[PDB]
Order: C-alpha cells, then sequence, then structure tokens
C-alpha cells in the first residue's frame, strides 16, 4: 500500500510562533475527477481524533485560518500560525485514494514555554490500605517544564531501586507544562521498620535539589 | 453525536461484537483501530442502508460490520494480544462535518476482572507547599483497562491531574489522581474522588481528608 512518512517529532515551538509538519508520500494524490484527498487529523492526548482539513487545503467545520495544508505533489504541508498552548497533540495524516486507508506515523506538537519549577509533594500510605499487607509511598512532582527531570527516593537515608514505578501526565492544554507521580511500594512491615521517607527532586528550575518528606506517624 | 458501548475483556482466541449508537443522523461508516501507544489504522466502511462493506488486508478473515437503522456493530473473532487496543467508528460526511465516537477498549487476556482499592492521598497543609495544597486518591490492583476519576462529581476540575495507569509487576493495574487546592479552602470545604471501573461494576466515592 502506500506509504506515508511523517518522519518529524518535537523542535519545541513557542506560542504565537507558527510551526508546519510534513507529509511524505508514494502516489499520485490526485482523484480524476479534480480533488486531491489528503486529510489532516488531530488526536489530542486521551481524546477521539478530529478533523482538521479534509482536501488537502480545505478547512473542516470549526478549525480557525491560522490552519492551512497545501503541498507539493506528493509532499504535504499542514502549516499552523499564532501557536496556542492548547495545540499540543498529535497530527495525523491520511488519504481516500488506494483503498486501504492509511495513515502516517503522526507528529507529536509539543510546545515551548518558561523554565517552571516543580511542585513536590509526598504522600505517606492510608491507614486502610496498611491494614492489608501492602504500603504505597507516593511523591507528586507537579506542573514542571521542561521534560527532563530527575527524582529519588529515600528510606532513612538510603537510595532504592527496583521497588519504584513512576507515571507521567502529557502536556498540559493550557499551561503546557508536565506533572509526574512516583510510587514506592513496600511491605507492611518493612514500612514499619523504617522512620524518615523522602522524595529528593532535581530540576532546570530549582537553585538546589527539593527534599520533600514525613516521618511515620504523622 | 454518537456514543460506542466498550470495555471489553476477553481470551486469546475469542470474538466480540461492539455497538456504535448515533443520536443525530444515520448516513454515510468508518472504523478504526488504535493499539494501546501506536498510530491510528483503518478498519473499513460499510453503507448504513446496503452491506457494501470493504476491509483492509489484515481485517478480512477478522472484521464483520452491520446495522440496524440506528447502529453499528463491528464484531472480530480469533483475537490474538496484537487486538488489544481502541477501536473507533466515525461518520465522515464528505464535506467538514466529521464526528467520532469515543472508542472502546478491547482487552485480551486470560487475566480475571478486579475491581480497584481506592486511598486517599491525604493532604496536610502544615506539612505541604504555602500557597496550594495537593491531595489525591490511588486507585491500586484492578484488571482490565480502564479507570475513570472525577472529582466532586464533575464539580472540580481546575488544577486536576488524572494520571496514565502503570502495569504493576503483579500484572495489575494503578493510577493516581491528584489535585491542587488552595490550602485555606482545607477542612470547609469537601473533595471527593468518584472511580469508576466499568469492567468490575464497581463506583467508589473517596472522600479525602487532612490526616487526623
Amino acid at each position: 500500500d502506500i506509504v506515508l512518512t511523517q518522519a518529524a517529532p518535537s523542535v519545541p515551538v513557542t506560542p504565537g510562533e507558527s510551526v508546519s509538519i510534513s507529509c511524505r508520500s508514494s502516489k499520485s494524490l490526485l482523484h480524476s475527477d479534480g480533488n486531491t484527498y489528503l486529510y489532516w487529523l488531530l488526536q489530542r492526548p486521551g481524546q477521539s481524533p478530529q478533523l482538521l482539513i479534509y482536501r488537502m487545503s480545505n478547512l473542516a467545520s470549526g478549525v480557525p485560518d491560522r490552519f492551512s495544508g497545501s503541498g507539493s505533489g506528493t509532499v504535504f504541508t499542514l502549516r499552523i500560525s499564532r501557536l496556542e498552548a492548547e495545540d499540543v497533540g498529535i497530527y495525523y495524516c491520511m488519504q481516500h485514494l488506494e483503498y486501504p486507508f492509511t495513515f502516517g506515523g503522526g507528529t507529536k506538537l509539543e510546545i515551548k514555554r518558561t523554565v517552571a519549577a516543580p511542585s513536590v509533594f509526598i504522600f505517606p500510605p492510608s491507614d486502610e490500605q496498611l491494614k492489608s499487607g501492602t504500603a504505597s509511598v507516593v511523591c507528586l512532582l507537579n506542573n514542571f517544564y521542561p521534560r527532563e527531570a530527575k527524582y529519588q527516593w529515600k528510606v532513612d537515608n538510603a537510595l532504592q531501586s527496583g521497588n519504584s514505578q513512576e507515571s507521567v501526565t502529557e502536556q498540559d492544554s493550557k499551561d503546557s507544562t508536565y506533572s509526574l507521580s512516583s510510587t514506592l511500594t513496600l511491605s507492611k512491615a518493612d514500612y514499619e521498620k523504617h522512620k524518615v521517607y523522602a522524595c529528593e527532586v532535581t530540576h532546570q528550575g530549582l537553585s538546589s535539589p527539593v527534599t520533600k518528606s514525613f516521618n511515620r506517624g504523622e | 453525536q454518537l456514543l460506542q458501548s466498550g470495555a471489553e475483556l476477553v481470551r486469546s482466541g475469542a470474538s466480540v461484537k461492539l455497538s456504535c449508537t448515533a443520536s443525530g443522523f444515520n448516513i454515510e461508516m468508518h472504523w478504526m483501530k488504535q493499539r494501546p501507544e501506536q498510530g491510528l489504522e483503518w478498519i473499513g466502511w460499510i453503507d448504513p442502508v446496503n452491506g457494501d462493506t470493504e476491509y483492509a488486508p489484515k481485517f478480512q478473515g477478522k472484521a464483520t460490520m452491520t446495522a440496524d437503522t440506528n447502529t453499528a456493530y463491528l464484531h472480530l473473532n480469533s483475537l490474538t494480544s496484537e487486538d488489544t487496543a481502541v477501536y473507533y467508528c466515525n461518520f465522515y460526511d464528505g464535506y467538514l462535518f466529521a464526528f467520532w465516537g469515543q472508542g472502546t477498549l478491547v482487552t485480551v487476556s486470560a487475566a480475571s476482572t478486579k475491581g480497584p482499592s481506592v486511598f486517599p492521598l491525604a493532604p496536610s497543609s502544615k506539612s505541604t507547599s504555602g500557597g496550594t495544597a495537593a491531595l489525591g486518591c490511588l486507585v491500586k490492583d484492578y484488571f482490565p483497562e480502564p479507570v475513570t476519576v472525577s472529582w466532586n462529581s464533575g464539580a472540580l476540575t481546575s488544577g486536576v491531574h488524572t494520571f496514565p495507569a502503570v502495569l504493576q509487576s503483579s500484572g495489575l493495574y494503578s493510577l493516581s489522581s491528584v489535585v491542587t487546592v488552595p490550602s485555606s479552602s482545607l477542612g470547609t470545604q469537601t473533595y471527593i474522588c468518584n472511580v469508576n471501573h466499568k469492567p468490575s461494576n464497581t463506583k467508589v466515592d473517596k472522600r479525602v481528608e487532612p490526616k487526623s
């Protein structure tokens, strides 16, 4: 079938400025009735896709003027002018020509913004969870930019590894920051064998590394 | 506006039928498949009135589409782990009015459905930031995906982060949903997370409170 190529990762853009995404194809992209059936779609994080431009260069319902599609032959381009922080998402190109309708590898649009230090929070295990056999300790790194951040779990000043797991939010649609959570899982007994639990965070936006901590029983 | 009834858990080798109901029109539909962390893929096309159904090269023997006139149906069979994915039904009208459903997750696994435990991530304010304080809900040890978290029955949405679920080595899923909140408002105002895990018929309202 026809191969569509986006071949474009981040290179983060600033709001207000413009940016273009490419779609490299192999076929004519011209139905012998006048039209070209290249389509641009956006999928916002955790949402169903939506239509941007339908015939290579025509605008669907709602999409503002700043979006323009146009290319040369088989290399098509979507240009977004006056970038908003809510334009984060994955931009896919599809076609309605050869009957196996094929998408491209999409492109993730990352918006640039001013360095933001993460706000750090630590949550000890609930007593209810401690009734059972496990103790979960959560560390939150809220609303930071850029993506690269570093954290270390520390039980009575000793490094931890193997026993932690992290999840990361997508770039926010409104303030274009990232958030991150790490969970440290221990047996109840092992948890009761120690006092100081600490999360230590290092980020570009921090003067020195920040350390949030608690003590078993308060 | 069109919804599709999803959240399916089936064992490797079974078969499923997914619905797709329409609350506005029914002409022109299309199905698509998205691997949990991958690009979109095209299933096929069905004409609402006449079952004229083209299919993709890899869904020929797998996909089968029907319509009742005011819903559409997609039946898959012989499901492997490579079929664990989200399935969308979309009805584009050829011009500028393409609609899409919220998707249907199909998990292909031998694992049993397990309801989640919901634990508070209690704020302190005394031992928290100065301006705002973070609280949350840990939704631990559930299968299959997905779970959905809301706060104060959808009323509280500003500064809510519901994280992606992580699959633990135990083979069970677990996600955290946090929200930041002015520390002044603590104790006085109520914060409640509403966890919903449809595959196990589990709804939990967990009141998150400062530690006493």
